[PDB]
């Protein structure tokens, strides 16, 4: 994450980390109940078998309220293809219920509509992770969040250098030094209403980080929602 | 109706059902008695930072 802030003591509640077998973490993700995740369908490739953390807040020194959990089924979407980007999402099933305590518990999963509406009508929306803070730089250790402006569309889609698919939207700054990085992605993109958050992107691609002229792509999870209840409903 | 007014003065989803507007919430939530405010039922409600 090149700029934002750090996330104080429960104030990204819903953040996880897929880490690797040599115990790093790779990407980001979204905890939607106690057993199930949400993460970019592009991630279940930086790895052969991962895991995924919940409750830290800093890679480094074990706070406490850490908890890694085992994957029990991936779900990653079936239109998904790495050549176009397009349809980045996919669902983690865990194997044992991630017990909420502080820095975890679940994002609100909003209504389609609604949602377009009035979530993606906001300002600024968040996107979280512990992705790199500087593209050529080393991860992160402590976990951030940067408020992330919407962009319009067309910009978007001027902007952009890929076809900019009805299954992702962007956010970010034009020229400003903030935007998820390397590492963020599958990462939570939330957008706040009333104190109360709603899973709304799922970090997806990028090019570079921060970039003049560039902004940040994420998976449209509005467009997904059907789909993301029949996965938890198990398919 | 109107939930173009105001969120419908609901506290999350807002629907302008037929005539008038319609408020609900997320799951884990419940509508309270006024039809627009939405309370926890649990500790741990999805969306909410644990302070
Ligand atoms: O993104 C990639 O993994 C790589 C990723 N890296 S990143 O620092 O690891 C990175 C990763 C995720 C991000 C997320 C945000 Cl929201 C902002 C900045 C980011 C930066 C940047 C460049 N792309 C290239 C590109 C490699 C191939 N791509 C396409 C090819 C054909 N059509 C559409 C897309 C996507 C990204
Ligand atoms: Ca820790």
């Amino acid at each position: 994450i090149v700029g934002g802030q750090e996330c104080k003591d429960g104030e990204c509640p819903w953040q996880a980390l897929l880490i690797n077998e040599e115990n790093e973490g790779f990407c980001g993700g979204t905890i939607l109940s106690e057993f199930y995740i949400l993460t970019a369908a592009h991630c279940l490739y930086q790895a052969k078998r991962f895991k995924v953390r919940v409750g830290d807040r800093n890679t480094e020194q074990e706070e406490g309220g850490e908890a890694v959990h085992e994957v029990e089924v991936v779900i990653k979407h079936n239109r998904f293809t790495k050549e176009t980007y397009d349809f980045d999402i996919a669902v983690l099933r865990l194997k044992t219920p991630i017990t909420f305590r502080m820095n975890v518990a679940p994002a609100c999963l909003p209504e389609r509509d609604w949602a377009e509406s009035t979530l993606m009508t906001q300002k600024t929306g968040i996107v979280s992770g512990f992705g790199r803070t500087h593209e050529k730089g080393r991860q992160s250790t402590r976990l951030k969040m940067l408020e992330v402006p919407y962009v319009d569309r067309n910009s978007c889609k001027l902007s952009s250098s890929f076809i900019i698919t009805q299954n992702m939207f962007c956010a970010g700054y034009d020229t400003k030094q903030e935007d998820a990085c390397q590492g963020d992605s599958g990462g939570p993109h939330v957008t706040r209403f009333k104190d109360t958050y709603f899973v709304t992107g799922i970090v997806s691609w990028g090019e570079g980080c921060a970039r003049k002229g560039k902004y940040g792509i994420y998976t449209k999870v509005t467009a997904f929602l059907k789909w993301i209840d029949r996965s938890m409903k198990t398919r | 109706k109107l939930c173009s007014l105001d969120n419908g003065d609901c506290d999350q989803f807002c629907h302008e059902e037929q005539n008038s507007v319609v408020c609900s919430c997320a799951r884990g939530y419940t509508l309270a008695d006024n039809g627009k405010a939405c309370i926890p039922t649990g500790p741990y409600p999805c969306g909410k930072q644990t302070l």
